[PDB]
């Protein structure tokens, strides 16, 4: 779907949801009273997770699952983990996102049964029990979803900019699968509130020429871009990695999510 | 929910904006394609406002889609999304937009009934075209197409800031796999009426070239009697009364539209030698050889490959010719189009 594709510049992605860094931490504070900085980072990786393994499990395309991650990253950028249970907020996020598209369409009983097998079959280390909601949660999540993210749908991502830049180098076949991955990859961090998409494409492509031993140093230099911002994302991506290595989601996920703060019920 | 947080559960609550508490809309209903017109109900505006209730409740597939790119949309000459509001005990999602007082259903029909009262204006005529492809190039720019495009689309904004502006509307937001084969023909290209899968931008500009058409003579070019299947006999029939039946070098894919073997079984070449844009644009007092009349020809070209885009369409020397296309359409003049009636109908 290429609705909307050359009119980033004039997009509500850029003009409402690309953040300040420094709003974003500030926000994220609330929750740094309960869980570190580090449980923060690693319940962000799990959740990216979660979603991915759903949108697998429905045959979404890739798009449409970065789609439903920007979704709920918007979401606990500006509320509190606390405010509604990710486990309900992850599957609403897919489910909205599938609906932007009109190739298809996402039932009722296959969305719950979808995070009822992903939960179990892919995340029994993290959930003991069985996905507890049921479709009207859903739907009432979604009403909240849209309100906090003022009716911003159209979410732009770097892999559209990726294959172009990919096809210009006519290096398709050795880079392209690579750096797809990687764009993959950067969804477990705040890359994408952060810095434009095609920049993103950028940092990943180059990533993927340093790991792979391509001379493409005359390519990027051929460029008109803030080379600074690229490597900023570069030393993000590198640290992703070494996160990656040290994290064991399985053997931590239970405890960290544990000390999640808990919703306030009512009187 | 019971599991979502109390306090910030009750915080948006009081917060939330309700269409009932800022507008003003019960018995202002003008339409049900449920559209309002609304005022403002503290009285700092006293513009008018249309709001849509979306039909159905949740967020079906086609608002979702519709809310998205309405979101993202911005140009003169399409329709501008001011406000969504979810209503969360009812479920249902109402729309706010600038209020257009006029449109080219209700100024044609003005000008038919005008003329059994005994033409449209031509500097007029040429500033809604413009327009319209303005709005169109825009959307088309964009990947956007339009799906479903006649005159009652075709807003046109009454006094105001925006005097004699076209707004282009009720854009076909969701169709299943861009599909014209899922769940009026007059404005239907002759590759839909043939069985063509997928609406494409060509689609909407033989839509333009029949509003285009209807403006100059008041009558719908390819007006016919009132299924799943695409093929539509009578539509065809009177497609080829207008404009003729097209020789094989004019449409040489056309041995490629799924009902072409249809075609050749129920019509023969010989019913229609008489027939051709030409004689029928002549009838109606729109000589050949004018500016308009080869601008028209090139929209109303029945294979889609050799239709004009909506960006040719606006090089047309057409918009060089005195008088020149206005920004207001009515061109300062008085507007003598009836405003739109409440309707108090159970
Ligand atoms: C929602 C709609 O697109 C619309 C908008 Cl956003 C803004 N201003 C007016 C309208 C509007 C109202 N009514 C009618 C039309 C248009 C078309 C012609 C039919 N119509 C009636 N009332 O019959």
């Amino acid at each position: 779907d290429k609705a909307m594709a050359g009119n980033f510049w004039q997009s509500s992605h850029y003009l409402q949801w690309i953040l300040d860094k420094q709003d974003l931490l500030k926000e994220r504070q609330k929750d740094l009273k309960f869980l570190s900085e580090e449980e923060y980072w690693k319940l962000q990786i799990f959740f990216t997770n979660v979603i991915q393994a759903l949108g697998e499990h429905l045959k979404l395309r890739q798009q449409v699952i970065a789609t439903a991650t920007v979704y709920f990253k918007r979401f606990y950028a500006r509320y509190s983990l606390k405010s509604i249970d990710p486990v309900l907020m992850a599957p609403t996020c897919v489910f909205l996102a599938s609906k932007v598209e009109e190739f298809g369409v996402v039932s009722n009983t296959r969305l719950i049964a979808a995070a009822t097998s992903v939960l179990k079959t892919r995340f029994s280390y993290a959930f003991p029990k069985e996905f507890p909601y049921r479709m009207n949660h859903i739907l009432e999540c979604e009403f909240y979803l849209l309100e906090l993210m003022d009716c911003c749908l159209i979410v732009y991502h770097p892999y559209r900019p990726l294959l172009q830049y990919v096809q210009d180098m006519g290096q398709e076949d050795m880079l392209l699968p690579l750096a797809w991955r990687i764009v993959n990859d950067t969804y477990r961090t705040d890359l994408c509130l952060l810095y434009p998409p095609f920049m993103i494409a950028l940092a990943c492509l180059h990533v993927a020429c340093v790991v792979q031993q391509k001379d493409a140093r005359q390519w990027f230099a051929e460029l008109s871009v803030d080379m600074e911002k690229i490597l900023e994302i570069i030393r993000v991506i590198l640290k992703l990695y070494e996160q990656w290595k040290n994290f064991d989601e399985r053997k931590e996920m239970a405890t960290i999510l544990s000390k999640m703060p808990k919703p306030k019920p009512p009187p | 929910d019971d599991k979502m947080d109390y306090d910030f559960k009750v915080k948006l609550s009081s917060e939330r904006e309700r269409v009932e508490d800022l507008f003003e809309y019960e018995g202002c209903k003008v339409g049900r394609g449920h559209v309002y017109k609304a005022k403002r109900k503290d009285g700092k505006d006293d513009k008018d406002y249309a709001l849509k209730q979306i039909e159905g409740t949740g967020i079906s597939m086609s608002a979702c889609r519709e809310i998205a790119l309405l979101r993202e949309l911005k140009h003169p000459n399409v329709i501008s999304l001011q406000k969504v509001f979810l209503s969360h005990a009812d479920r249902k999602v109402w729309l706010l937009f600038d209020y257009a007082e006029h449109d080219l259903w209700h100024i044609i029909k003005f000008h038919r009934a005008s003329k059994a009262n005994k033409q449209l204006p031509r500097g007029m005529v040429k500033s809604l075209l413009y327009q319209i492809l303005d709005g169109i190039h825009y959307l088309h720019a964009n990947w956007v197409l339009h799906r479903d495009l006649k005159p009652a689309n075709i807003l046109v904004m009454g006094e105001g800031p925006e005097r004699g502006r076209v707004k282009i509307a009720d854009m076909g937001f969701a169709r299943l796999f861009n599909s014209p084969l899922k769940p009026t023909f007059w404005y239907r290209a002759p590759e839909l009426l043939l069985g063509a899968r997928h609406y494409t931008k060509a689609i909407d500009i033989w839509a333009i070239g029949c509003i285009f058409a209807e403006l100059l003579t008041s009558e719908p070019i390819f007006h016919c009697r009132q299924t799943s299947n695409p093929y539509h006999h009578d539509q065809l029939d009177r497609i080829f009364n207008v404009m003729g039946f097209p020789a094989d070098k004019d449409w040489e894919d056309i041995k490629k539209m799924p009902e072409h073997s249809t075609l050749m079984k129920d019509f023969r070449r010989n019913t229609y030698t008489n027939c051709s844009l030409i004689k029928y644009m002549e009838k109606h007092k729109v000589k050949p050889d004018s500016k308009a009349f080869h601008l028209l020809q090139k929209l109303l070209t029945m294979d889609p490959i050799k239709r004009i885009t909506s960006e040719q369409a606006m090089q047309d020397p057409y918009f060089l010719e005195d008088p020149l296309p206005t920004s207001d359409v009515f061109a300062g003049c008085q507007i003598p189009y009836p405003k739109r009636e409440f309707l108090t109908e159970e």
